[PDB]
Parts: structure tokens; sequence; C-alpha cells
């Protein structure tokens, strides 16, 4: 298919006054890697992150026309943008190609900014917006991560064990997968700090 | 769409506007260039520093390509979009015809971008005169000027701007062949003649001179204060 | 007072006048015609005064009466040319409220909607404003009756009683004397008080040939032009 | 002065003089004349032969709009087959969309508005023609309409423009129309001009004569040259 | 005088200067007469030069096999209309395979050139067209104007002292509708010998005289087949 | 007080077409002869300054292989006339694979001569002359600002347009040789210019039926001149 | 129509054109602004006009405009044309960080901006904008740069300039009390208060009636600080303690 | 048709836009309105006189909503004020339509102000002529906005236009402080509205809407003269 010519995930999960985000760090062509240092999650202000998963020209596309809509947002107006003013923004940029559509699937984790509250939404292709409460995943390997997200979640984690269960259901579902992979790396955010990891996984 | 004749004819065949531009380049600052035989050399004058400025940001001699220098005098910001607009002409040429582009050429483009926008609807004309240096391929150093009417001309040493009658009648009485002799005689023409017009006793002129196969190299203020020592000395001892 | 073209372009003088829209008041007033509106408490009753003066001309085509839609009609004063002109706007701007919204247009919405097109020619300083009037009548679903007047300049407002014309001023202080004594006003009362404004200002005690009057009520609320022979039965119950 | 250049600008008492101005260039054309009988209209113009170089059929000021509408001009002639011709194009359009012939009051509403829509603005100005507009049809009788150079139309039994224009219409109401029909009219309407431009002012001129009724079978034609001759037979007795 | 700058403006009295104006460009040309018989119509023209070594300007132009114009006033006007003319006879050519008709074609031009004279900042046309052309119905003589208010006629003459031209045409129309062709062409030479000083007349290279004919395509002749319609004349008497 | 670009006359004319004839009276003169033998056409060139270069400037310029051109009046603006004419021949040659006339040349210039307005600004103010040799002979044209063409046989254009037309009418005659009318012509200039005649003031061209258009060159000119 | 044109593009018959020039009268009077370099930093100096004591003072300055993340403008004139031209140039740096991912230099930012104000001196028949205004900023090509522009379209870099009531009277001062190159960001703030000293007229310099911003580079921040009205008064009265020891001593 | 195409508004070579100073001569002749904002909500009060006895005072409001939470008076000529708030009910609809969010009271009065700017240098029109007072409580903290015909806008405490809008802001300032309520502060805006009203001042010669927490409301005629009651 169209999603699956150069693979990806996307996996944001929810925790106790904190939200983790992963994705992996394979570039290629339908059978060939070509590097594995491409970047899918991209910083929107401070403590809220964006990640793409699809065609590789539409993340890299689609996360230039969002930051400029952003900047001229956060020069107009004196403030931060809020994490649910974001999912309208993105909503209405994708909706404008119906017809011509970008071929990804983002996935907003966040704070909110005055009341230190965790945010995650997914959408789809044309942006219908969908807000959960554990976690939500986009890519080609999606399926696999329904079973480690719904068999490892629990409601209220501390940050140490949030960066533990997103780990494990990242190295196991892109593993069982064969167009993702050669590396995850982590996003872990919290209101007093951030925290970047990459895991030691297979470059098989 | 502002649809009115500006340029319009006089009852007895002027056109005013041509004419009252021709004016705003007559308070421009002076700008001189002659050509030698190996190496040309245009500098304008008055540069009228006030020393809390950048020194780069006012210059007016500027390049179209690696073999076009540009001086102009009149009003500046009507300038640097005729500038802007003739470096991507020079540019597009590239992609046709391989070789680069001849200074000839570039100022039958120039001409013909002011003339016919002294002939639209709704535009006053073009307040600036040029200068055009350029040693093309085969290696001939020439010149031109620019009108405002659009009107192209090939010169030997000319002058332009804020006193350029006394100028030209200066150089009409001191162009010889052996002026143009060595490359470092043919400066001491040009700093001789602006140094006739208004003061620029050193502290006022920037030339540029152009050895037929470099840039341009603008020379900082010691040459200058370099060669105007010189230039008064051969008149300290004749007179 | 002026500078500048401000005497003959839509600009400001220097007294914050605009002089242009003030002329055209008093364009109004070269007709030679007053028109008189009257609300009642269940009813609206448009009366105005026609003047034929050839035996040659027909005399059904003079009606400054208008059906606007089938429930709204309106009178208008002023100019000919541009009166007409302004009655085919309104007939056009109800049938896209009706295709659009799917339901019949109230009345004040129809004003705004031709003061805010009278707006844009005092606003532009190439057009001319259309120096005519505009009056409208019609019944409203729990509101009753209501009466609207449209003038050149773009303003509107809602009225109990209307004139418009040559004796405009002296009409009105007709019917100021008229409405504060707070009389009811049944179908028949109204009718009554709106002929002897305009009988009394003009002076004419006239014969049924030179007056239409339209009306609307609120057991029947189309708008319906009276015909001379009950006109005439109300014009000799009026000389008691 | 200055208040009288453009279209757009009112005066300060409030009148458009461009109007006016074009209004007083009908009275220099010469008289054109129609009146309309119990079963049709018949219309007449007096027609100038300025020298003796120009052809009888020249130029003709009464023209043919659609198969039963007629149009007889006043004014500026290159103005009015200007208008003859948007006329009969709207007359096409009526037919192409809506299936039938165009009926009188909404033709002649239509065209008025278009002359409307040139004493609005400066960058046109006022057309310099008044004419009118007669049909019959069996299901509406006879209609007659006349159009000003403003934009205003009314309804006639018989009307007249030109120069002599209140000393032609002096006449046709000592006429009774209401009864004849359109024989004993072309009679008429040949008489009553030819009292009218006394022979000091021009030397020679031309009768010409119009015709449409369900006697013409409601098709709009010139009169036959035999009844047309009984009107000039019928020339020379108002000398008594 | 302020009412005389533009042509949307009207006079207080109701005439159009710039229309006016532009009567006076057509009275600035060289005169034309044309003429017609039962079966025949001619057109001749009276040209001008500027000085003796410089050509004469020509004024008959041929729009189609059985249509031709003659101009007066200025020439790039008239090449802008008869553009317009010429395309006009062919495209009806076109569509319906038949010749368009000359009284059709004229109402064209009459609506062409009104518009023009409603606009703002629009001049008139200044050109002076005499229309010479068959119908079904014979011949035909039409004369245009700036004012776009076309006439039809049986003979007129416009340019310059032009109505010394119409006087002669005034006692001689009676004979127009009988004569064939070799005497309908010098009456018609007659009227231009009226239009000229008392020195010079026609000397074979300031004339043209165009026919079309009955069983005639439309033919100009210029300065060496006008000898044979040229001899035959009179002298002027004084 | 101001009118508009498009405004009559009460005289009747034009006010900015009659105004254009007026800015022709300022160019250099030219002078053109059309003979039998092929058509002679010369120019002054108006040098200001001793620093200037003389072969810049140029009066006479071609339009194709068999017709020239002369120009007056303004400069800047006989240079878009000319580029319509050169791509309005090679339009002719590559439909219908010939030459256009010389005559048909001039009203595809002349036709755009009058066509500014207020809509889609103001007429050219030059004057051109037109020889060449197409299929009936030399032959030898001359517009106006106001699109009238005519063929002449002898005109001259410029500052000194009356007073050489006076003395040429006076030397020509219709058997003329192209050789005399050189000389003939060179004769006219050297009374008409302020500055003494030599071989950079002016310069010629000629067209003959055989050979195409020729511009002479300081060589081959100056002959003419010792031997005027 | 023609009647009614007021041809504001033409020239005179002297030569200039009126209709900026009257433009750039109007630049005269109503504000000022100034601005200093010498070192890290660069600072703009706007003094306050609507001084009435019922105002809610925010939107975090009055005259100071952040255009791109790491540059800023003061502007001057008619305060309705200039909101226009700030969100003009604010997306022209946006739209150049679109095309190259880059952030803009400073200085073909205003040339961008100022062939925009050129061309309605130019053509279109139309009122030009009554804006001149500063520009301090930062780039990796030459570091801490200030600007100028003007209504006729001109610009220029600079040092030090005020576009204020007085701002002749500030130039030639400001060409009194320099030094190339080593006036650091306390002394240039020090020598700022002491020109806004001299050109308004309103004496004893009340710190709500001035507006002070500064333009620091920090590593990967290059930090457009606000300073606040808490240390303004001690800035303030710092000059007022040193200038009654130099007149008493002299 | 077409337009025109160019200014009508020209400098001065004294290097005053004159039209726009004509424009706020218009502005100075119009009703007298009050604004004052106090700690938790703003008031906006106006003055509504009707020429004669027949005119139906509920028919036209002066204070109108743009949203749920945002209200706007005005004090200028009747006709152009109706332009510019379906503009601005307009403008409030495309910022919602993509952010899914109110808007700002601050923001609204960026695009409202820039069609007026926008309106005052384009081809063939005079300005409006018309100022502004929009309120509303966007984030717990209220606002009180102001802008002209010029197209530029400020943040007031409390002010006065239209008529003796000089000896109103003289009274605001004796008056008004930085605590008071939203009641206190209806009865300090109609006790500046009596200082330029005629002799009654009745339930229908006023007309004053509020902002809360709770949104943007206008207040109906029954306690309009509850308040107009123990007054002065």
């Amino acid at each position: 298919s169209i999603m699956s010519y150069n693979g990806g995930a996307v996996m944001a999960m929810k925790g106790k006054n904190c939200v983790a985000i992963a994705a992996d760090r394979r570039f290629g062509i339908q059978a060939q890697m070509v590097t594995t240092d491409f970047q899918k999650i991209f910083p929107m202000g401070d403590r809220l992150y964006i990640g793409l998963a699809g065609l590789a020209t539409d993340v890299q596309t689609v996360a230039q026309r969002l930051k400029f809509r952003l900047n001229l947002y956060e020069l107009k107006e004196g403030r931060q943008i809020k994490p649910y003013t974001l999912m309208s923004m993105v909503a209405n940029l994708l909706y404008e190609k119906r017809f011509g559509p970008y071929y990804t699937e983002p996935v907003i984790a966040g704070l909110d900014p005055k009341t230190f509250k965790p945010f995650i939404c997914s959408l789809d292709l044309i942006g219908c917006p969908m807000v959960t409460d554990d976690f939500v995943v986009s890519g080609t390997c999606a399926e696999q991560m329904y079973g480690m997200c719904e068999s490892l979640w629990e409601p209220n984690m501390d940050p140490d064990h949030l960066f533990e269960t997103i780990s494990q259901a990242m190295l196991n579902a892109v593993d069982r997968d064969a167009v993702s992979g050669m590396g995850v790396i982590v996003h872990i955010i919290e209101k007093d700090k951030i925290t970047t990891r990459t895991l030691k996984a297979r470059m098989d | 769409s502002y649809d009115r004749a500006i340029t319009v004819f006089s009852p007895d065949g002027h056109l005013f506007q041509v004419e009252y531009a021709q004016e705003a380049v007559k308070k421009g600052s002076t700008a001189v260039g002659v050509r030698g035989r190996d190496i040309v050399v245009l500098g304008v004058e008055k540069k009228s520093v006030a020393k809390l400025q950048d020194e780069r940001t006012v210059r007016k001699i500027c390049a179209l390509d690696d073999n076009v220098c540009m001086a102009f005098a009149g009003l500046t910001a009507d300038a640097r979009i005729v500038i802007n607009r003739a470096r991507v002409e020079c540019q597009s040429h590239r992609l046709t015809v391989e070789d680069p582009v001849t200074v000839e050429y570039i100022t039958r483009y120039i001409a013909s971008l002011k003339q016919r926008y002294t002939q639209s609807n709704g535009r006053r004309p073009f307040g600036i005169s040029a200068l055009i240096v350029g040693f093309d391929f085969d290696g001939t150093p020439r010149l031109y000027q620019t009108d405002p009417s659009g009107t192209y001309h090939a010169w030997k040493a000319n002058a332009i701007g804020r006193g350029a009658k006394s100028v030209r009648e200066f150089l009409e009485k001191n162009y010889t062949d052996e002026a143009i002799e060595t490359d470092d005689l043919t400066i001491k023409l040009v700093i001789k003649a602006l140094l006739e017009v208004v003061q620029s006793g050193g502290k006022n002129i920037e030339l540029a001179v152009m050895r037929r196969d470099q840039s341009l190299k603008i020379l900082n203020p010691e040459e200058i204060e370099k060669y105007v020592a010189e230039i008064e000395k051969e008149k300290e001892e004749n007179e | 007072s002026s500078a500048g073209f401000d005497r003959h372009i839509t600009i400001f003088s220097p007294e914050g006048r605009l002089y242009q829209v003030e002329y055209a008041f008093k364009a109004i007033n070269q007709g030679g015609l007053t028109s008189v509106a009257v609300r009642g408490k269940d009813c609206a009753v448009i009366v105005t005064q026609k003047k034929v003066p050839d035996k040659l001309l027909d005399s059904s085509t003079v009606t400054h009466l208008f059906k606007i839609t089938e429930n709204i009609g309106c009178v208008m004063t002023g100019m000919t040319a541009d009166s007409r002109s302004q009655v085919q706007r309104a007939r056009y701007e109800a049938a896209n409220w009706k295709y659009k919204y799917g339901y019949e247009i109230p009345v004040d919405m129809l004003c705004k909607r031709i003061a805010d097109i009278s707006q844009v020619y005092t606003q532009n300083a190439e057009m001319r404003p259309l120096g005519c009037c505009m009056i409208l009548i019609g019944i409203d679903e729990e509101q009753g009756p209501q009466v609207y007047k449209c003038d050149p300049a773009g303003y509107y407002c809602g009225f109990k009683a209307t004139a418009a014309g040559v004796k405009q001023t002296e009409s009105t202080s007709f019917l100021e004397k008229k409405v504060k004594k707070k009389f009811d006003w049944t179908f028949e009362q109204t009718v009554e008080t709106a002929i002897t404004c305009l009988s009394t200002v003009l002076s004419i005690d006239f014969k049924p040939s030179e007056i239409e009057v339209g009306v609307v009520t609120v057991e029947n609320p189309k708008f319906r032009i009276l015909t001379e022979a009950e006109i005439d039965a109300h014009l000799v119950a009026l000389a008691e | 002065t200055g208040y009288d250049l453009s279209a757009s600008t009112f005066s300060p008492d409030g009148r458009v003089f461009q109007v006016e101005y074009a209004m007083k260039a009908v009275e220099n054309s010469s008289t054109a004349i129609g009146i309309r009988c119990k079963d049709g209209v018949v219309f007449g113009v007096e027609k100038l032969v300025l020298s003796k170089l120009y052809e009888e059929g020249s130029n003709k000021r009464l023209f043919n709009v659609d198969r039963h509408v007629g149009m007889a001009v006043a004014g500026l002639l290159a103005d009015a087959r200007s208008l003859a011709d948007i006329a009969r194009e709207e007359a096409s359009n009526f037919r192409s969309n809506f299936g039938y012939n165009i009926p009188l009051k909404h033709l002649a509403d239509r065209v008025a508005m278009y002359v409307h829509a040139y004493t609005l603005y400066s960058a046109v100005r006022p057309f310099g023609c008044s004419f009118m507009l007669g049909s019959y049809s069996v299901n509406d009788g006879a209609q007659l309409y006349m159009i000003d150079p403003s934009g205003v139309s009314y309804g006639y039994w018989g009307c007249a423009i030109g120069k002599a224009r209140q000393a032609a219409k002096t006449e046709i109401e000592k006429l009774q129309m209401k009864e004849m029909t359109c024989r004993d009219i072309v009679k008429e309407v040949a008489k009553i001009i030819y009292i009218v431009h006394d022979e000091v002012k021009d030397k020679a001129f031309e009768l010409e004569l119009s015709w449409v009724g369900e006697l013409t079978n409601g098709r709009h034609e010139i009169v036959p040259k035999d009844i047309r001759e009984e009107a000039e037979k019928y020339a020379k007795e108002s000398l008594k | 005088n302020q009412y005389d700058n533009d042509v949307t403006v009207w006079s207080p009295q109701g005439r159009i200067h710039q229309i006016e104006y532009a009567m006076e460009a057509v009275k600035q040309g060289s005169a034309t007469v044309g003429l017609k018989s039962k079966t025949h119509a001619v057109l001749v023209a009276l040209k001008r030069a500027q000085s003796e070594l410089a050509a004469h300007q020509k004024k008959i132009l041929h729009v189609d096999n059985h249509i031709g114009i003659s101009i007066a006033g200025l020439t790039a006007d008239a090449r802008l209309l008869c553009n317009f003319m010429r395309q006009e006879c062919l495209d009806s050519r076109f569509v319906f395979d038949r010749p368009l008709p000359v009284s059709r074609l004229v109402s064209l031009i009459g609506s062409k050139t009104q518009i023009p004279t409603q606009r703002y900042g629009r001049r008139p046309y200044g050109v002076g067209l005499l229309i010479a052309g068959y119908d079904d119905m014979g011949p035909h003589i039409f004369q245009t104007c700036p004012s776009a208010n076309y006439f039809d006629c049986r003979a007129m003459s416009i340019g310059a002292r032009s109505q010394s031209a119409r006087t002669y045409l005034e006692r001689h129309m009676s004979e127009f509708m009988e004569c064939n062709l070799n005497e309908l062409v010098k009456h018609g030479l007659r009227a231009l010998r009226e239009t000229l000083p008392a020195e010079q007349d026609l000397t074979t290279k300031n004339v043209s005289i165009g026919i079309v004919g009955k069983d005639l395509e439309f033919t100009i002749y210029d300065d060496d087949d006008v000898s044979p319609f040229l001899e035959g004349l009179e002298e002027r008497p004084q | 007080y101001d009118r508009g670009v498009n405004t009559f006359s009460p005289e009747g004319r034009l006010f900015q077409v009659e105004y254009a004839i007026e800015a022709i009276k300022l160019g250099s003169t030219a002078i053109g002869i059309q003979t039998s033998e092929g058509v002679c056409l010369a120019v002054e060139k108006r040098i200001t300054s001793p620093l200037m270069e003389p072969s810049s400037i140029e009066k006479i310029v071609e339009i194709d292989a068999h017709i020239g051109c002369a120009m007056s009046g303004l400069i800047a603006d006989a240079k878009t006339l000319i580029d319509k004419a050169r791509v309005e021949t090679q339009n002719h040659w590559f439909t219908y694979n010939e030459t256009m006339t010389v005559e048909s040349v001039t009203q595809a210039v002349s036709n755009l001569a009058l066509q500014f307005g207020e809509e889609d600004s103001r007429p050219f103010g030059v004057a051109l002359l037109f020889g060449g040799v197409d299929e009936k002979g030399p032959q030898l044209f001359h517009m106006d600002p106001s699109g009238t063409f005519v063929q002449c046989d002898a005109r001259a254009i410029g500052s000194a347009s009356e007073g050489a037309q006076s003395s040429l009418q006076e030397v020509y005659h219709k058997s003329m040789t192209l050789k005399e009318a050189i000389k003939s012509s060179l004769i006219i200039l050297k009374q008409v210019m302020e500055e003494k005649l030599n071989a950079t003031n002016i310069e010629l061209a000629t067209v003959q039926p055989g050979q195409n258009f020729h511009m002479f060159t300081k060589e081959e000119l100056e002959e003419v001149i010792k031997d005027i | 129509s023609r009647r009614y044109d007021s041809r504001t593009t033409i020239f005179s018959p002297e030569g200039r054109l009126y209709q900026v020039e009257y433009a750039m009268e109007a630049i005269g009077h109503a504000g000022t602004c100034l601005g200093i370099l010498a070192n890290d930093g660069v600072l703009l100096a706007a003094e306050r006009r609507n001084i009435h004591k019922l105002l809610d003072e925010v939107f975090f300055s009055e005259k100071i405009y952040k255009l791109n993340e790491d540059m800023a403008c003061s502007v001057a004139g008619i305060t309705s044309d200039a909101n226009v031209l700030t969100n003009e140039l604010r997306l022209i740096a946006q739209r150049y960080l679109l095309q190259y991912q880059e952030p803009i230099p400073c200085e073909q930012l205003v040339t961008a901006l100022c062939d925009i104000k050129q061309a309605y001196t130019q053509f279109g028949g139309k009122r030009p904008f009554g804006v001149s205004l500063l520009y301090i900023g930062w780039d990796k090509h030459y570091g801490f740069q200030l600007y100028q522009s003007d209504p006729s379209g001109n610009y220029g870099g600079w040092k030090a300039t005020c576009i204020g009531n007085n701002s002749a009277a500030a130039v030639s001062m400001l060409k009194q009390d320099y030094k190339e190159g080593e006036m650091t960001l306390k002394s240039a703030l020090a020598l700022a208060i002491k020109v806004l000293n001299k050109t308004m007229d309103v004496s004893k310099l009340s710190a709500e009636k001035v507006e002070i911003a500064t333009l620091t580079r920090e590593n990967g921040k290059t930090v457009i600080r606000v300073l606040k009205q808490k240390e303004v008064e001690q800035l303030i009265k710092k000059h007022e303690e040193e200038e009654a020891k130099a007149e008493r001593e002299k | 048709e077409r337009g025109y195409s160019f200014s009508l508004t020209t400098f001065s070579p004294s290097g005053k836009l004159v039209q726009i100073e004509y424009a706020l001569a218009a502005v100075a002749g119009g009703a007298p309105s009050v604004g004052i904002k106090a700690a938790n909500g703003v008031v906006l009060a106006t003055e509504k006189k009707q020429k004669s006895i027949l005119y139906d005072e509920r028919s036209v409001h002066k204070v109108e909503p743009i949203t749920k939470h945002i209200g706007l008076v005005y004090s200028g000529m009747g006709p152009d004020y109706r332009v510019l708030v379906h503009r601005a009910r307009k403008l409030a609809q495309q910022y919602y339509l993509v952010y899914q969010e109110p808007i700002p009271t601050a923001q609204l009065v960026q695009r409202v102000a820039s069609v007026m700017q926008e309106y005052t240098q384009s081809g063939g029109v005079r300005p409006f002529g018309v100022s502004l007072l929009i309120c509303g409580w966007n984030e717990g903290r209220p606002y009180l906005f102001q802008s002209d015909p010029s197209g530029a806008y400020f943040a007031w405490k409390a002010t006065a236009m239209g008529k003796n809008y000089v000896n109103g802001k003289t009274f605001l300032e004796k008056r008004y402080n930085e605590d008071l309520e939203l009641e206190d502060a209806i009865h300090t805006a109609i006790l500046t509205l009596k200082e330029s009203f005629e002799g009654q001042m009745t339930e229908d010669n006023i007309e004053v809407g509020i902002c809360n927490e709770a949104g943007f409301r206008r207040l109906t005629p029954t306690e309009v003269k509850d308040y107009l009651a123990a007054i002065a």
C-alpha cells in the first residue's frame, strides 16, 4: 500500500502527571533501509510534542506547514498554544486537502500549560480527532501495538514505571513488524524536566 | 487597477514627467567613470559619511555579474529595484545562450525596461540614471549610460549627478591618449576629476577599479590618501 | 463649512456633515406627494393619495402601493424611477430568504437588507444614493402588526404611526397628539384616524377617486388593496 | 455651478440636471403620437423631409420589437435604435425561458430598469430618447406604455412626444377612443398631426403610420398604402 | 466652457459637443460623391496629396464582391472599421453561404459606433463612410456619421466643400433613374468639378471611380482606366 | 483644466496626435530618395560630446534582408515599433514561405500607431521612413504619429524638413541613378546640419534589387565626401 | 471621475515629489524611538506618548513588536498603518523559514519590506505609508545589527539613530558621546537615559513615560527582554546621582 | 460596473490626514456613551432618545452581542455601525471554525481595527464615522477596548465617547478606582450619563449591557428601572 512504502510507528501513553511518546528510527524504501536516524517526533513548544507516521514526504511536509502556522499564532497572540487547540489546528490543515490528502497520521502528546494535565489524541489522514485517556498508536504495525497496551497499561503510573511500560510495548511490537525497527527513541515529559532516551533494540 | 495616463505630451511636444524626472537625477550625488585600455575605473563621490552608520549598506557600486558593475545617481529607492530586475535577466541569459552576458546586452534590457514604463498606465517614470561598466568576452572594455527616458548610449568618459556639466567640461580638456597609459595613471584622472567637483577631500570619495579579469575591488581610504597626496604633489611643483 | 469636493461626492465636510445625503432627503419632496401609515391593535393601514392630472392617462397604472411578498406590502414616496427599482430589489431579496432558509421572511429582516444596500451608495464615492423612501407593513407572529420606514441614508426604525413626503412634519405633529391620548384602536378607527390625518393636513375633503388604501389584518394576513366602492363605505361613515 | 456635470451628484436643492438636460434633447425631435382604440393601437409619426436627396422610406422612426409589440421613438436616433436592440433581445429571452409571448407590463418594466441604470453613474450618460410601446393580445386587450429618459413608465389612452407635445395632446382628448375601432382612428391620427407644424418652419413632411390589433390578427405591421392615402385624402379638409 | 471635455457630459441645451466636434473632422477630408441608377451604384472620390512627388491618398476600398465604401476623416479610424467590415461579411458567408445584405450590414455599424459615444474616456469614430452595394432589392447608397446615425439616400456628398455638390444633385436627380453607366458616371463627375476652385479640375491622377453592377462585381478604377470615363466632358463655363 | 488623452478639438482634429507632430521637429534630419536603380537613405547623427562614442547610436536599422528603416523624433520609443516590424515579417515568412512586401509591412505598424486609451497610453512620437525592394521594384514609404502612411519619391524628415523639401523638389527627376542620388542627398545634408560634414557625422544605407540591404561604413563612405 | 483624482504618484516640476515629503513631515512629530549598539547586545529606547491616568498597560509593550524569534522592531508614525506593516513582515520571516528551514538574516528582511513600501510610492494611485521604523536583531553572518527604514522605501545600517520629535537634537548629541565597539550594554543603557533626558521636554524622566527593550545573545536563545518598570527608575536616579556630582565639581 | 481605484485620503502639507480628522468630528457629534470595567465584569452604557413618542424603542438596539461573551456599543452615525457589526459577527466565526474556541477579546480588536485601516486607504471610499467600545471576559480577567475611525485601538479602564466626552473623562477620573463590584460600576455609569442627558431618564432612554464570567448579556428594561431608581 501507500502507508507501507516507508513504514513507521508512533505510540503515546498517558501517565499520572506525565506523558510519554515513542517512535522508531528506520528510514527506508520498501525493502531497503537508508538511514537509522530519521526524525519523526517534532517539538511544538515546551511540554508539547507531535509524532508523525506514514509517507516520508508528508512527514517532512506537514511538520513544516504546521510550524509555519504555529509561529504566526504565538506571535499574533501573546501566549503558548494549548494542547487541545493544536488538535483543531492540525485537523483544519489536513481537511483542506480533502481530495489531495497527505498520507500521514499524527499523534499529539503534551501537558496543559496552566494546570499541568496530560493530553493525548490521534488523527486519521483527513482529520478525525480522537481523544483517549490511556494510549494512542499510529503506523503500519498498529495491531501489534494494541496487544501490548491493552495488557500492560495501568491507570496511575509514576514516570519510572511509565517508561518501562512504553519501552516493553515498543520493543516487542516493532520486533514483530518487518518494515519498522532499527532503533527506538522515547521522550517522556513532565512539568519539571524532560527526558529523551534511546533504547537498545534489534538492528536485525 | 489604476488606469490613468501619467505621461502625456505637452502642447509644444515635450513629456513633462520625463524631464521632471531628469531633475531628480540632477541632485543626486556625482558618479564618474572612465575606461582604460586594460582596466576600467569608475567611482562615486560625495559619500557624505556621518561616522555612525554601516559603510557597506550605503554603497552605490554593485555588480550584476562577475564582469558587469553598475553605478547610479538619482533617488536610491527606484535604483535597487531596477538592479534586482537586471540580476534576474542576466541570470536567465545563462539558462539560454551559454556565454555570459555582454555589457551591451544588459543595457538594452534596462533601457527598454525604462522606456515602456514611461508608456504604461498609472506609472510615473524612473528617476535614476546609470553607468554600466564591463569588460566583455575578447577583453574589450567599454561603458554605457542610461537616460531616464531610456536611451542607452556609449562613452569614453562620463559623469552624472549633481555637478555633471562642470566635470564633463573638465574631462574634455583632460582626456588624452597618454592619460590612460598606466593603470595607476588612469586612476589619477578620476581622482583629479572628482576633486574638481563637490569637494570630497579624500574623505568622501570611493573609487572602484576592475582589471578586466578580477571582480570589482574597492580600495580602502589609504591608497586614496596615497593617491591624493601625489595628485597634489605634481600640482605642488608645476605651479 | 465646506472644503474640497465635499459638496459633490459623499465625503466629509469639516463640520462632520456630508451633504450629498441630506441633499437627497429633499429629493423626496419633489414628488409633491404624502403617505401616512398607522399601526393598530390587530391591523396596519397604509393610506396615500394619487394625483391624476390627465384624462388620457390610465388611472390603473399610477399605484404607489406595491405587493412585495404575499404577506408584505409597501408604499413608495420620492421620485418614481428610483422607487420602482427599489421594489425590484425587495421582491428579489424576499425570494432568496425563502429559498435559503425555508420560511417566510420577517418584515424587519427585510428592511435591514434594504438599508444595508442603501448604505453602500453613501459609502462609495461613485454612485448616486437613490433619493426615495420606503414604508413596509406586515403581520409577524408573536409580535402582531408592525411598520418600518427606510430612508436613503440607510437608517431604519419601527414606528407606531408614520408619515412621509411633503407634509411630513405637519402630519407627525397631528399623529403624536392622537396617539398620546391612548385610545384603543379597532379596525375602522385606524382607517378613520389615517384618512383624517391627511384630510386635515392637506385640507381637501376628497371623494374616493384620489386615494388608495392597502391593509393587513390578523384574520386575513394577505396584503390587499381596497376597492373604490368599499373606500366609499369608510368615507361616508367619516362624515357623521 | 459644477453641480451639473456628472449624473452622480445631486443639486443643492436635490435634483439631477444631467437627466433634465437629456430630456431637453427630446423636444428637438419632431412629433410621435400614438393612441389606442377599442381593439388595437395606432401609432403615428410625422417625418421631416430634410432634403430632396434622401429616399422615401429612409431612417424610420418607428420600429418593430416583437411579433406583436411596436415601438415609436423620438430623440437622438442612435440611442433610439440602441434601446430597440435590447428590447428586441429581452423579448427573445422571455420566450426561450418561459415559452410564451412576453406581456407588456413586464416588457416595459424590463426596459425601463435598463434605462434607469444609466442615471446612477459617472461612467455613462443618460439616454436621449423617449419612446412608446403598444401591442394587442386576445387575453389582455390593447396596451400602450411610454418611457421617458429618466426611466418612468405609465399607461395611457393616448400620448405624444416631440416638439409640440402639449399642442398635440390638446386635440387627443377631443376624440372618443373608448368606442372607436381602429379604422376611423387612422383618419383621426393623421388629422391631428396636420394641424401641427405650420409650413413656416418646415417645407414638406412625410406621414408614417403603424397599426396593431386583431384586425391585424395580433401581428404588428405598417398600414397599407390605400388606407393612408384616404387619410391624406382626409388632409386638406382641415382648412375650413 | 466646462461642458466640452468628455462625451458623457450633456450640455444645458442638450447637445453633446464631442459628437459635434467629430462632425468637423469629416468636413476636413476631401470630397466624394455617390449616386445610383435603377441597376447601378457609382461612387466617385477626389484624392489629395502633400507634395507633388508623394503619391495621392486613396479613399475607395473593396469590402466584398458586392460592397464598396468611401472614406472621409482620419484614415486610421477608417481601417479600424474596414477590418470590422470585412470580418462581418465573410463570416456570414461562412455560416449561411450567402452574401450579407447591405441594409443589414449598416445596422451592425450603427451599433458598433454607438458604444464609445456613451462610455467614459472613449472618443467617437471620426469617419465618413459612404456605402454602395447590392441587396436583392437593387442598388443602395448609404452614408454614416460619427454620431452613429446612418441615412438611406439616393445621392449624397460629404467632405470639404460638399454643399455645392449637393446643389448640383438636387436639380438633376430626375434623370438618374433612367440612364446607363456611361452618363451616370459623368453626371457624378460633374458634381466633383463643382466642388473645386476655378482653375484645376480632373487631371486623371486625383480621381477614382467605383461601380457595383447588376452583372458586374465591384471594381475600382485608378488613374489609367479613368481616362475612358473622364473624356467627353465639356469645359467649365465661365 | 485637464482634458483627457482622447478629446477632439473644436476645430476637430485631436490634441495629443497633433502634439506628437510637433515632437518630431526636434529630431535629427533624415533624407530618403526612391530611384529605379534602388533606394538610398541617409541621416545625420548629431554628435554632442567629443567623449561620446559615435557608432553606438544609429538611426538606420534593418527590418529584414530587403527592408531598411530610418527614424526621427524620439528614439527610445522607436525601438518598440522596429521590434514589432521584425516579428511581423517573420510570421509572414513562417506561414506563407515568402517575403512580406514593403507596403504591407508599413500598415502592420500603422495599425499599431493609434491604439492608446484607458482600457486593456499616449501616441508614439516618432516618424519613420521605409526603404525596400519588393517584387514591384524599389519602394519608399513614410508613416506618421497619426498612423497615416503614403508612398513618397523623395522625403525629408526631421528638424530641417521644410528647408530640405524645398531644395529636394528642384534636383529630383524620375530618371536618376543611384550613384548620383547618393551624391545629391549629401549636398542637402551639408547645407542643413550644424557641424562640418565628415565620415562620422552621417551614415548611409542602400538597398538594390540585386544584393540585399547594405549599410555603408567609414571606408567606402568618404570617397563620396571627397568627391562631393 | 478624473476630476476627483488627486494624483498622488506624479512628480513635481522642481524634480522631487510632494506626497512622501508630507509623510516624512508627519514622521517628524508624534513619537520618539532610538537604538544603540557597540558590543554584545542592542537596545531600543522608546518614549510613550499617551500617559493618561486611565489605561491598562497590557500587550507586553506599546511600540515594540517581536517580529522573528531573534529580532524585533520599534515603530513611529501613524499607528494604524503600523499594525499592517508589522504583521506583513512577520510572515515574510516565516515563509523564508518554510522555504529554507533556517532563520532569516536581519538585512534581507528589511529589503523585502522596503520593496513593498516603495511600490505604493510608484504606482497604483495610492496613499503611501506614513511609517518609519527601526530594526534590531542578530544573525550568524554579521551578529548584532541595527537598521532604519523610511516611508520613501530606502533603508540603512547604523550604530545610533533617533526618529523622535527632536531627533536632529539627539543625533547631534549621539555623535558627541560614543565609542566604536567599546560601549558595552551598561554604558549604552547609561547613555540612553542621558539622551532622552534631553529630547523629552517633560522633565524629571518618569519611569512610566519610557520603554526599554534589550536583545542579548544567549547560546541558543537570543533573549529579547523588555525590562520591567522596577529597574528603570534605579537607572533613572543613577543618571541623577552623577549629574549633581559632575555639575558641582565643575 | 467598476470602482475608482484611487485614494481620496491624502497627506496635507502640514502632515495630517484630513478626512480622518473630519471623521472624528462626526464621532464627537454622536450620542454619549460610557464604559467601565470593575474587577469582575465590564459595564457598557449608552444613551438612546427617540425624537418623538411615535418611535418603537424596542425595535432597534445600540448594545449588541458579538458572541457568547463579547458585547459592543458605539458613538457615531447609525448605518455605518451595522456594517462592521455584521463584519465582526463573521470574524468571530472564522476563528471558531479553525480553533474550536471562542475568540479572545484582544484578537477580535486586532481584526476589526484592521478592517478600518484597510478601509481608510483603499480606493474610492470615505472612512467610517464611528468609534467602538468592546467588552468581554476571556480567561477570568475582563477587558475593555476602544477603536477609532483611523484604525488604532487602546485599552481603557474607563472612558466616555460622544458629546461632552471631555467632561465625562474628568468625571470618571474623580470617581473610578481599582476596587469596585459590577453593580457598583452600574451606579457610577448611570451617574456619568446623567451629566449630559435630558430632564427625564426613564427605563427606555438608556440601554445597559454587562459582562460576567457567565458571559455577556443585555439588561431588560425591568431591572434598568431598578438601577435608575435610587440613583443620583
